[PDB]
């Protein structure tokens, strides 16, 4: 396919979503409820682009580019001041009931959220109201559960009953007052449950192994090696 | 006022002791005649082809064209396992309508499912109603009793050889559910998430069937299409919008009430005829047009026909055409409060500008209130408005949410400015730290 | 423990008939239990789930998704008062205020003796005649805060 | 400056000569005063969402108390 992003022309897969697209090309945009193996959902509505209708439109509308297609000739602008003004809208609604832990959270350093907070630019706190709060559950001996730091993204309900066709973690709740995780206190069953601790994008899900004996990413020496 | 069948097609077979019509009375009041003729003596195609001519729009706020809803639906014979469903969740507040017509007049919601049905070729079909109404739900069940009993549903409807089953699913109490795709969601037995389109319900609706969804008031316009005939449903009224439409208003008026009036009929005329106007000592100040999620007009507006497009040039929605009036002594600031915090306890929480920006208009609404209001606050509330627009959320409940919000600001700026009375500080001093003086 | 009785489970059955998913039935599972136990207690989501054949992560996100679903116990009468728009134009803070004086409960709490829940609820579609009440089968409308206690008497 | 809790301060305290290179490497008791130092009421845990002795879920500066997902409020 075609497509102008900014004014200038790419060629990508016409089977693609705009931003699975616009990732491979290099583009950043911010994304929290779509994942490479997930599919698409359009939740957190984050993935904001503007979309012409042609090349001489100047109007555009806002769509979601992880559920828009990457058909050819595609008018699609990232850089607009109303999609990066929706984008950074949308981190500070995720923000105002995020609760003040990154210094005492297991993801700080490598959470996608501080990234996306960053990304987008958004700095300044102008809410000043009660941030809700959440009891966590135990899930056991290897997922550390924390609640409030949810962003509402339903990676984890997509990855955990669809994907690994787990059944014991699920979303519960109603308009903003969505929990996820067990309906009771105990061990996840599955197999598969610990690539939660890397599908959540903020410190919900955490490695509770590597929380007992904890530092953070940038102080890690890594290698590649097989299980 | 006197009901003919020509002008009243809903409303003539209702009976003055507010009792429900069974088969009997409904049958000798030219009942299950449409349905006959449809299932007689019509194609399917044609009988879609005669909806879509009739010029037939839905009932339930969005006022799409039924026909071309129907026109959506596979040609394909492989697909065969169809679904009607009828949105009687009736969760939009200011409505009150299709309970009168299910409680009243259930053959007619009954007829109109057959008609549908066959015309969609439909095998089965489900009244999505909600679980307050316990008289409509009893009053469908018997009614479906009866016309199973009468062989007007089942196997083998009336010697045509359309098979048709009808269902009652009565509700568990949540406003999201009226949505059509949250609808077919629920139906399931799932969380009432809705769905995005594409695709449609037409392609892929009810377990991934074919499924088409419409109002209760539709669904009764149907039978007197068929029974009628084209251009008698054409010659109602002299309007874009064909038919009738079952109207009326409500809150602090004389006679607070539903009518049926064809379109065009203006606002004014129905408070100052039907309703009787607004009762002693009480100024008017504002109305909402079609329910809740409905932008407010003032007096100005009064003067306008209530049809879809009159109505959205005057910047609001025609909705339910349920319209409800609010007088001088309501304080706009706390009605739209009321208001938010019924949308932001009614929002799924699918998506993140509805489930964590209604609640801070909530908290920015109650500080107005409360006369704690800081400067930002209706920067905030207009800021939302535009970013809580059609296609920023997931669903359209969060546009019908912000209608009010974004109307009353516009209308009525003045009380939401007299509710600031702070200044704005979001931090606390630190001892040790001197703070960025921000310019 | 919780175990099904047999009326539930014939109940629960005979709504599975309805449907070509049985999953399809967990809402009217949920209300036959909440009719016959007052509300849904925790064994009854597994139960449930194991009648349905879903698992119980499905049926608790049904169950705590809906509001007039009841995961926490109630009273012996549910009195539920619109506290929407119209009903807020007709004065439903009379109401409330008549109700919680009558009961000396907060919205959401039950009373001492476990005789009334009191429960703000969406709107109940008779705004024409607001504002409106659903105690536990029966709508009441027209409603004056004088007229509280002698209909509140009448639910024992 | 990269502190977030104000723990780690410099104070105005200049004498710290050594005979021994190895006697400069501070450990945390020849760190940890008895005090606030330069700030003397901040304190991170009264702000921080996470759940310690003394300080359950909900009692932070600007949070709600938790609402249960089965409790009976739509
Ligand atoms: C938030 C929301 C709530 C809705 N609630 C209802 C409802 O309670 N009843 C209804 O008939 N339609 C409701 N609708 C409209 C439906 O989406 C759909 O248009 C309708 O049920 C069927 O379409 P029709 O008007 O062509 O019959 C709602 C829509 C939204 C966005
Ligand atoms: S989840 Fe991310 S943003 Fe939230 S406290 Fe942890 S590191 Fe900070
Ligand atoms: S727990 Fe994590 S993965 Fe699940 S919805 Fe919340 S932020 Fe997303
Ligand atoms: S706008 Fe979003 S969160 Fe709100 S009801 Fe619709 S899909 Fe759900
Ligand atoms: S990444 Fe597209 S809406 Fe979430
Ligand atoms: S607003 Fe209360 S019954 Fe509709």
């Amino acid at each position: 396919a075609t497509i102008h992003v900014d004014g200038k022309e790419y060629e990508v897969n016409g089977a693609d979503n705009l931003l699975e697209a616009c990732l491979s090309l290099g583009l950043d945009i911010p994304y929290f409820c779509w994942h490479p193996a997930l599919g698409s959902v359009g939740a957190c509505r984050q993935c904001a682009v503007k979309q012409y209708q042609n090349a001489e439109d100047t109007r555009g509308r806002l769509v979601m580019s992880c559920m828009t297609p990457a058909s050819d000739g595609t008018f699609i602008s990232i850089d607009d001041e109303e999609a990066k003004q929706f984008r950074e809208s949308v981190v500070e609604w995720l923000m105002t009931n995020h609760p003040h832990d990154c210094p005492v959270c297991e993801e700080g350093g490598n959470c996608h959220l501080q990234d996306m907070t960053v990304m987008t630019g958004h700095s300044f706190r102008r809410y000043r109201f009660t941030k809700r709060t959440h009891r966590n559950q135990d899930l056991g001996p290897f997922i550390s559960h924390e609640m409030n730091r949810c962003i509402a993204c339903y990676r984890c309900v997509r990855y955990y009953k669809d994907y690994a066709g787990g059944t014991d973690l699920g979303v519960y709740g109603a308009h903003d007052n969505v929990y996820f995780g067990r309906p009771e206190d105990g061990t996840l069953e599955s197999e598969f449950s610990g690539n939660l601790v890397e599908i959540c994008p903020t410190g919900v899900f955490t490695d509770k192994t590597h929380s007992e004996r904890y530092n953070r990413k940038w102080d890690m020496q890594f290698a590649p090696s097989i299980c | 006022i006197i009901r003919t069948p020509e002008t009243h097609p809903l409303t003539w077979r209702l009976r003055d002791d507010k009792q429900p019509v069974w088969l009997d009375e409904y049958r000798s009041k030219n009942g299950y005649e449409g349905a006959r003729k449809a299932l007689t003596g019509l194609s399917p195609d044609e009988i879609v082809n005669q909806v879509k001519d009739a010029g037939l729009k839905g009932r339930g706020g969005a006022g799409f064209s039924t026909g071309l809803k129907w026109s959506l639906m596979p040609k394909d014979e492989s697909m065969n396992i169809r679904y009607l469903l009828c949105n009687a969740d009736e969760m939009e507040p200011g409505t009150y309508k299709d309970r009168l017509l299910m409680e009243q007049l259930p053959h007619l919601l009954v007829e109109g499912m057959l008609i549908s049905a066959f015309a969609l070729k439909a095998y089965r079909g489900y009244i999505f109603l909600r679980g307050e109404y316990i008289e409509a739900a009893v009053n469908l069940r018997r009614a479906i009793a009866e016309a199973t009993e009468a062989g007007l549903l089942g196997k083998n409807i009336m010697g045509t050889g359309f098979d048709f089953e009808l269902f009652v699913h009565t509700g568990a109490g949540r406003y999201i559910c009226g949505e059509e795709t949250a609808l077919i969601n629920s139906l399931e037995g799932r969380r009432a998430n809705p769905r995005s389109k594409p695709p449609f319900p037409a392609t892929s609706g009810a377990w991934g069937k074919p499924t088409c969804v419409n109002n209760v008031e539709t669904l009764c316009n149907v039978p007197a299409i068929l029974a009628n005939g084209v251009e008698w449903y054409q010659n109602i009224s002299k309007s874009k919008d064909a038919g009738t439409k079952l109207m009326g208003f409500s809150g602090r008026v004389k006679n607070p009430g539903l009518w049926e009036l064809p379109f065009g009929t203006t606002a004014r005329e129905i408070l100052e005829d039907y309703a009787g106007g607004m009762r002693d000592g009480l100024k008017f100040k504002a109305w909402q047009p079609g329910g809740a999620g409905t932008d407010f007009l003032t007096e100005a507006h009064l003067d306008l026909p209530m049809e879809f497009e009159s109505i959205g040039k005057a910047g609001s929605r025609l909705g339910t055409a349920l319209a409800m009036a609010v007088d001088h002594e309501i304080n706009m600031v706390s009605l739209v409060r009321n208001l938010e915090e019924f949308f932001a306890r009614e929002s799924c929480g699918w998506c993140t500008p509805c489930r964590d920006g209604l609640p801070w208009s909530v908290k920015i609404l109650r500080a107005l209130e409360r006369g704690e209001g800081q400067p930002g606050d209706i920067e905030t509330l207009e800021q939302l408005c535009r970013f809580l627009g059609p296609g920023k959320t997931f669903c359209a409940h969060a546009p019908g949410a912000v209608e009010p919000l974004q109307s009353a600001i516009k209308y009525f700026r003045e009380e939401f400015e007299a509710g600031i009375k702070q200044p704005f500080s979001n931090t606390h001093l630190i001892n040790g730290i001197q703070p960025n003086l921000l310019k | 423990a919780f175990e099904l009785s047999a009326a539930e489970r014939e109940a629960i059955e005979h709504e599975m008939h309805h449907y070509e998913d049985p999953r399809a039935a967990s809402i009217e599972a949920l209300k036959i239990v909440q009719k016959q136990r007052g509300w849904v207690p925790d064994g009854a989501i597994h139960a449930i789930a194991d009648v349905l054949g879903i698992p119980a992560s499905d049926v608790e996100g049904v169950a705590t998704f809906y509001s007039q679903i009841f995961r926490q116990p109630v009273g012996r009468h549910v009195i539920r008062y619109c506290d929407s728009v119209v009903c807020h134009i007709n004065g439903y803070q009379g109401i409330q205020a008549a109700l919680e004086k009558k009961l000396n409960i907060k919205p959401g709490q039950t009373t001492f003796d476990g005789r009334f829940t009191l429960l703000p609820t969406c709107c109940l579609g008779n705004c024409d005649k607001g504002p409106n009440m659903m105690i536990d089968e029966d709508t009441h409308a027209h409603l004056t805060p004088e007229a509280i206690p002698e209909l509140l008497e009448r639910y024992k | 400056e990269a502190c977030p809790t104000t723990a780690i301060q410099l104070t105005p305290d200049f004498e710290m000569g050594e005979y021994k290179r190895q006697d400069l490497v501070y450990e945390k008791e020849d760190l940890l005063i008895s005090g606030p130092g330069k700030y003397p009421e901040y304190n991170f845990y009264r702000m921080a969402g996470m759940a310690i002795d003394g300080k359950d879920k909900g009692e932070a500066e600007n949070e709600a108390k938790p609402i249960d997902v089965k409790s009976l409020l739509p």
